[PDB]
């Protein structure tokens, strides 16, 4: 039933430790960023495995935080409103 | 060597050097960077004695970063203590909540 | 480039995270959180760049500019 | 611009804001 | 060329000593050593900020000590201060 | 009770204007049904395609505000009928009658997958957005100019909008031309700023993260509007607002019972004004200098 | 002004102090502070919890609330 | 002699206040005890950084000073006391 | 000119700044400049807060600026 | 005992900006207790810049970037402004 796979994935996406994100699709996001302060700037492949690494622990940190509130309000699915009340009892926004 | 005066293994010489180059304070005493390097030995021994347990109950012979975020976020005190910081390739503890598993 | 973040990924992400269900609006939420994120770690590290008289963003400037938002990061050389 | 005149000038329209809530009371 | 210093060789003897039959990666040599740079560096600001505090040009034992008690919690910090205890007096007894 | 028997709709003799596969709210049947809705001389008629009795009509002349809402980061584009007169739909009465259709599709097929489909999507779903927008934009204009200049249509001011807590979720409050409104949840909050006598900013003081804000109407009969959880960082921007639409405000460390004031100004209006008014919602009026350094 | 009284919240200083070292003796300003820092803290941790609360469509604050505001928070 | 719990000294009607300032409509009872445990907690975690410092300078009196150093190291900075 | 702030044009202590610098250990050597430029950006952000704070006085019919206006 | 404290500049200052308004005591402690921790915050950030790149000086450059790492964009520029107008007068003069 639905919800099956989705815990299989959890399953299996808490175990392993590879990056979930494209390696050039963050390449090209992170230079698109980086354009509006300084063109022409040069990123060594070690400071963008770093922004990954840390972007990603970030977001899964806050989508644990999500997923506590959802919880908290009685439900299972995740929604905007979520991430907000989390990012602001947080002290973010 | 002073680590050996000490019976120790981390470096007296160094810590010392370290401390007098930080810009930490006009004067060293002889007794701060012995204390120091002690409390870091025993705290990188703990620290290596649970990633050395957590590799072996996943039956490796070799520590890799997951079994330091293993080690770290199963010690009530060392994750208090890291609680703020990142390991790469560290993952996450395997957390299911209570009311999503199934019925 | 902000639409290379798929809605797979993002989904793999809540899936680490333990998150079961997910709204249709969360894959524009979380890209608008990720690119504040990262507006501001770039932002410091070019900061350190520019002090440092370079050209190039380093490893270093990137884990300084963690470390002045309190996200140590540990395994890059700090 | 040097900003010492502009909050001068932004705090002499936050005078303007005051005279009107002033007058919009009476 | 580069000679640059680190601690890989004192944490691989740590381990030794500890697990005899046990490696570590690269990967986690690295954190190790990041990891005891940080707690180096929380370590001395504290005491460089107690010294302040306490108007004094000197960094000893006791301002190593009682950071040593700010920054750990209790057991941690209970074992830790036993440790340098018992190498300081280890240290100053011979010569 | 206070259900005005309205006039009958009257049916347009020729072809009407129409606008297809629409959702209103509140829905007159529990079960959630696409309907039509079609312009008539005097009125607008919702009429489902599954029963013909659950039709909903909608005079012109008891309209007061017509608001379009376009699908630009929000999920749905609206069409939303502001009322004089509270109507009777199904089982609630309600001033609000939402048309709204939701631009929310499922795209990816789940051969190949890459970043090419993916772009493909986001593209077909932008291009879905425009239409829908013009569509319902459009449709919004021939209300207002069937009404024979009686309905202006109005669109809100996003760059204008603070988030607040007008009821139990926060939401983006936006302001219009003539109105302050949130329409993308339900309750809906309609504020008409020429009803407004006095605005209140409670919990104004240094260390809080939120204000609230209290709208008292000129009808003290009517509640007063609490939004509450206001970001501080929009306090001057809400001051400067209010000020720019000939607002008077106040501000306040505490939360007032309201309940109480409103019932002692009901009570004599105009001994209250006798004494000064809303004169008291200014703090303490010491008018002396504090000298606190010794 | 301060909220909490002024005497048995020095009572309760005094008594929490008893533990770490006997016989203490206190400035009267750094009761002063440990005031205004605790009610502080207590005014944003109620903040946070009404925030939960409202966010539960309720209007009553429950311990449950106070427990994952400080989850949030990262509070132990 | 010694205190002996004294943390009821935190009234119901304290308790109620500050909630009222935060805003709190509707306060269940088990929120009493709930913040009394919360703030001892806090308390706690405070006074053992500012006696820390206080048995470190050698001295018997814990001062202004202190108590703003302990705050300072959770982040806590508090103008008007010093600093 | 023979106090450095007047040959800066500021109110605050140039050489007060310059001796916390000395006597703070943060480096081995100050520059010249620091000290203007550190008490020029704090002359300027405590203008930014006086402005403010007055004007939230003001708005209380308020001669005295107390901790409630900051 | 001569106890130092910045109560006559924001008294100078306070009358530059507001002649026909007052301070109270506690604010001034207020006012004072920011403008060290606003200095302690710059000197330690100046010298952890200093240490990050192997220097023994600290110039009017680990200053201004570290203006721009704490402040917040238009804090940042109005105050660099001000800044480097008051450093090239003085070097002026």
């Amino acid at each position: 039933r639905p919800g099956t796979v989705a815990l299989r994935e959890i399953r299996r996406y808490q175990k392993s430790t590879e990056l979930l994100i494209r390696k050039l699709p963050f390449q090209r996001l992170v230079r698109e960023i980086a354009q509006d302060f300084k063109t022409d700037l040069r990123f060594q492949s070690a400071a963008i495995g770093a922004l990954q690494e840390a972007s990603e622990a970030y977001l899964v940190g806050l989508f644990e935080d999500t997923n506590l509130c959802a919880i908290h309000a009685k439900r299972v699915t995740i929604m905007p409103k979520d991430i907000q009340l989390a990012r602001r009892i947080r002290g973010e926004r | 060597t002073r680590s050996s005066r000490a019976g120790l293994q981390f470096p007296v010489g160094r810590v010392h050097r370290l401390l007098r180059k930080g810009n930490y304070s006009e004067r060293v005493g002889a007794g701060a960077p012995v204390y120091l390097a002690a409390v870091l030995e025993y705290l990188t021994a703990e620290i290596l004695e649970l990633a050395g347990n957590a590799a072996r109950d996943n039956k490796k012979t070799r520590i890799i970063p997951r079994h330091l975020q293993l080690a770290i976020r199963n010690d009530e005190e060392l994750n208090k203590l890291l609680g703020r910081v990142t390991i790469a390739q560290g993952g996450v503890l395997p957390n299911i909540q209570a009311v999503l598993l199934p019925k | 480039n902000i639409q290379g973040i798929t809605k797979p990924a993002i989904r793999r992400l809540a899936r680490r995270g333990g998150v079961k269900r997910i709204s249709g609006l969360i894959y524009e939420e979380t890209r608008g959180v990720l690119k504040v994120f990262l507006e501001n770690v770039i932002r410091d590290a070019v900061t350190y760049t520019e002090h440092a008289k370079r050209k190039t963003v380093t490893a270093m400037d990137v884990v300084y500019a963690l470390k002045r938002q309190g996200r140590t990061l540990y395994g890059f050389g700090g | 611009k040097l900003r010492n005149e502009t909050t001068n000038t932004e705090e002499e329209k936050e005078r303007l804001r005051k005279e009107i809530q002033k007058q919009l009371h009476e | 060329r580069s000679r640059k210093e680190s601690y890989s060789i004192y944490v691989y003897k740590v381990l030794k000593q500890v697990h005899p039959d046990t490696g570590i990666s690269s990967k986690a040599m690295g954190i190790m050593n990041s990891f005891v740079n940080d707690i180096f560096e929380r370590i001395a600001g504290e005491a460089s900020r107690l010294a302040h505090y306490n108007k004094r040009s000197t960094i000893t034992s006791r301002e190593i000590q009682t950071a040593v008690r700010l920054l750990l919690p209790g057991e941690l910090a209970k074992h830790a201060v036993s440790e340098g205890t018992k190498a300081v007096t280890k240290y100053t007894s011979a010569k | 009770e206070d259900v005005v028997a309205q006039a009958q709709l009257v049916e347009f003799k020729g072809r009407p204007k129409k606008l297809e596969n629409v959702f209103v709210r509140p829905a007159p049947d529990s079960k959630r049904v696409t309907g039509t809705l079609f312009i008539h001389q005097n009125g607008i008629r919702y009429q489902s395609p599954v029963r013909s009795d659950h039709r909903v009509d909608i005079l012109f002349s008891n309209i007061k505000h017509l608001f379009f809402q376009p699908c630009k980061e929000e999920l749905m584009v609206i069409i939303h009928c502001h009322l004089k007169t509270p109507l009777m739909i199904g089982k609630k009465k309600t001033f609000d009658v939402q048309f709204y259709r939701e631009v929310s599709d499922v795209t990816v097929d789940e051969y190949r997958y890459g970043d090419e489909d993916e772009l493909e999507q986001e593209q077909e779903e932008r291009r879905r957005k425009a239409l829908l927008d013009k569509e319902f934009r459009r449709f919004a204009e021939e209300i207002s100019e069937a009404s024979n200049g009686l309905l202006d249509l109005e669109t809100p001011f996003r760059e204008l909008g603070f988030t607040g807590v007008p009821f139990r979720s926060s939401v983006l409050c936006l302001p219009t031309r003539d109105c302050l409104i949130q329409l993308i949840d339900t309750p809906f909050l309609v504020v008409t700023l020429e009803e407004i006598e006095v605005a209140h900013l409670e919990r104004v003081q240094f260390g809080l993260k939120n204000f609230d804000l209290v709208f008292v109407f000129k009808d003290f009969s009517k509640p007063v509007v609490h939004i509450n959880t206001i970001p501080i960082e929009m306090l001057e921007f809400v001051k400067q607002w209010l000020t720019d639409v000939d607002i008077p405000y106040s501000e306040g460390a505490v939360n007032l019972n309201w309940g109480t004031i409103m019932k002692t100004i009901q009570a004599d209006p105009y001994e209250f004004f006798e004494n000064g008014g809303w004169s008291f919602l200014g703090g303490g009026e010491s008018d002396d200098e504090e000298s606190e350094e010794e």
